[PDB]
């Protein structure tokens, strides 16, 4: 019966677990780790990922 | 014995280091620092670098694991390298800085809020609310009609001398 | 200056994002995984021609 | 060591079985508490054909019953179920001899050998213990695998532990990835007295280790029995592949379910 509260409730987390997610996500860089990014690479390289 | 340092013997160790398209097998000493707890701290565990505070944990990770993740995926919990301990790790306080502020045409005294965060490790009056921490409002037993929603029930009004009074 | 106006009306104005920047850097690494036997080599009371 | 040769030699017929749901095995060092996660990984498939054999620890009789040579592909689930520690040792390569780098991991009396070299095998590798009657208990007394081994790239020896000379099922997981050897080990007391059992169990890692070497083939070494003069153990063989799971941990991180999603409809739902 509570469905109609319940979904909203998911609803909400569903989107803040995809958004949360879309940080482990490349893009085409070479990771999606910043910190990796940054202490591999000089930031000429760094700047283009 | 009696010969001229140019004549007399010479024991000499070459080191060479072999680095080859392969997984490493000889690494130098490991620098590692003292641990710190109930701090944020810069963190670093075996190439796993991170921000956060560590701190003692309850949980029982199995002997082969070395990290503790969640649903976002991110370290909730780490091993000690060294000592076979595990620690939790939390987020370092952050939060929105907002102002309570009655109308600058009225006063220009101001209270600032801390959204979420205790009422620790701010710098340096000081109200410790579910919305978070409230600096430069003074509690009041007192119930009147909401003026400022801060949120969770608190809400502050500039009344009497006259303050910022959060209620 | 969030305002963008010089009289600000009575309310809450989310203003800024207040963070805490670690103190210090912590580095924990597995400090023994097995002795390279390097005093074997130097130590060695005879040496090869 | 010098190699012994057999004049007759032979290899049983192989039968195959049902893997059932075995097979899983932890995919890295994380800890999950409470939670389903999806990975793709080199997997077992739920109800793959399992091709499965036994293995002669005892003559009783002058046939020599070797064990075959089997593809390794990209990573190979083995599981043994003995009484007594009859499997002992696994050898890996392309060619298997001289030409070419080999690997053979061993478990014998007293440590657990892994030596990564140009080993020449013998054509019928051979493990020999012997009942001492004085001491009334077995003494491994001849080892005779490899002809030779030469310009040696990996060496390893675990520490020194006396091995016993209701049966034991040990499940093993073999996996050659970036040049990388991933070992996961599970033993569990069986009382079943023949096929794969059925059920579910994890896998923990039991060594992994930078041989860094191409392998296409293996081969099973088994324990003999010398005696003065039939419950022979049984192994079987599966093969990993590409394939998504999902894994359900409990509380205190153990995998105590898993899904492979590939093998029906309803697992695609889930
Ligand atoms: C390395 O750390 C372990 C962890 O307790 C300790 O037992 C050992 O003595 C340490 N060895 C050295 C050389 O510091
Ligand atoms: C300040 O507010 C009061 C009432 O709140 C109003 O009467 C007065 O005109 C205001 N002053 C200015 C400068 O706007
Ligand atoms: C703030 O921290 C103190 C001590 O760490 C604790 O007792 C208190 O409950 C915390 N405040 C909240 C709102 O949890
Ligand atoms: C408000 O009342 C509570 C109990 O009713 C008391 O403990 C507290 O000290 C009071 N606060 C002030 C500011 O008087
Ligand atoms: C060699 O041995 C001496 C004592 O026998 C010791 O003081 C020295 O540190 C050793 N050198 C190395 C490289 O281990
Ligand atoms: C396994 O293979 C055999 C012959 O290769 C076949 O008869 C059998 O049906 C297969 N198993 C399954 C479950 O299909
Ligand atoms: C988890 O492990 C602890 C270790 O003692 C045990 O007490 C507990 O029962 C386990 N949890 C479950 C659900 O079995």
């Amino acid at each position: 019966a509570l469905g109609k509260l319940q979904d909203v409730v998911n609803q909400n987390a569903q989107a803040l677990n995809t958004l949360v997610k879309q940080l482990s996500s490349n893009f085409g860089a070479i990771s999606s780790v910043l910190n990796d990014i940054l202490s591999r690479l000089d930031p000429p390289e760094a700047e283009v990922q | 014995p009696t010969y001229g340092v140019g004549y007399q013997p010479y024991r000499v160790v070459v080191l060479s280091f072999e680095l080859l398209h392969a997984p490493a097998t000889v690494c130098g000493p490991k620098k590692s620092t003292n641990l710190v707890k109930n701090k944020c701290v810069n963190f670093n565990f075996n190439g796993l670098t991170g921000t956060g505070v560590l701190t003692e944990s309850n949980k029982k990770f199995l002997p082969f694991q070395q990290f503790g993740r969640d649903i976002a995926d991110t370290t909730d919990a780490v091993r000690d390298p060294q000592t076979l301990e595990i620690l939790d790790i939390t987020p370092c306080s952050f939060g929105g800085v907002s102002v309570i502020t009655p109308g600058t045409n009225t006063s220009n005294q101001v209270a600032v809020l801390y959204q979420g965060v205790n009422c620790t490790e701010v710098p340096v009056n000081v109200f410790q609310t579910r919305a978070g921490c409230l600096i430069g409002a003074e509690h009041v037993n007192n119930s009147y009609e909401c003026d400022i929603p801060i949120g969770a029930g608190i809400c502050a009004s500039y009344q009497t001398s006259q303050s910022i009074i959060a209620y | 200056c969030t305002l963008k106006s010089f009289t600000v009306e009575k309310g809450i104005y989310q203003t800024s994002n207040f963070r805490v920047q670690p103190t210090e850097s912590i580095v924990r690494f597995p400090n023994i995984t097995n002795l390279c036997p390097f005093g074997e080599v130097f130590n060695a009371t005879r040496f090869a021609s | 060591s010098q190699c012994v040769n057999f004049t007759t030699r032979t290899q049983l017929p192989p039968a195959y079985t049902n893997s059932f749901t075995r097979g899983v095995y932890y995919p890295d060092k994380v800890f999950r508490s409470s939670v389903l996660h999806s990975t793709q990984d080199l997997f077992l498939p739920f109800f793959s054909n399992v091709t499965w054999f036994h293995a002669i620890h005892v003559s009783g009789g002058t046939k020599r019953f070797a064990n075959p040579v089997l593809p390794f592909n990209d990573g190979v689930y083995f599981a043994s179920t003995e009484k007594s520690n009859i499997i002992r040792g696994w050898i890996f390569g392309t060619t298997l001899d001289s030409k070419t780098q080999s690997l053979l991991i061993v478990n014998n009396a007293t440590n657990v050998v892994i030596k990564v070299c140009e080993f020449q095998f013998c054509n019928d590798p051979f493990l020999g213990v012997y009942y001492h009657k004085n001491n009334k208990s077995w003494m491994e007394s001849e080892f005779r695998v490899y002809s030779s081994a030469n310009n040696c790239t990996f060496e390893y020896v675990s520490q020194p532990f006396l091995m016993d000379l209701f049966k034991n099922l040990r499940e093993f997981v073999f996996k050659n990835i970036d040049g990388y050897f991933k070992i996961y080990s599970k033993h569990t007391p069986i009382n079943l007295v023949r096929g794969l059992p059925q059920g579910f169990s994890a896998l923990e890692p039991l060594v992994d280790l930078p041989i860094g070497i191409n392998i296409t083939r293996f081969q099973t070494l088994h324990i003999s029995y010398l005696t003065p003069g039939a419950g022979a153990a049984a192994y079987y063989v599966g093969y990993l592949q590409p394939r998504t799971f999902l894994l359900k941990y409990n509380e205190n991180g153990t995998i105590t379910d898993a899904v492979d999603c590939a093998l029906d409809p309803l697992s695609e739902t889930k």
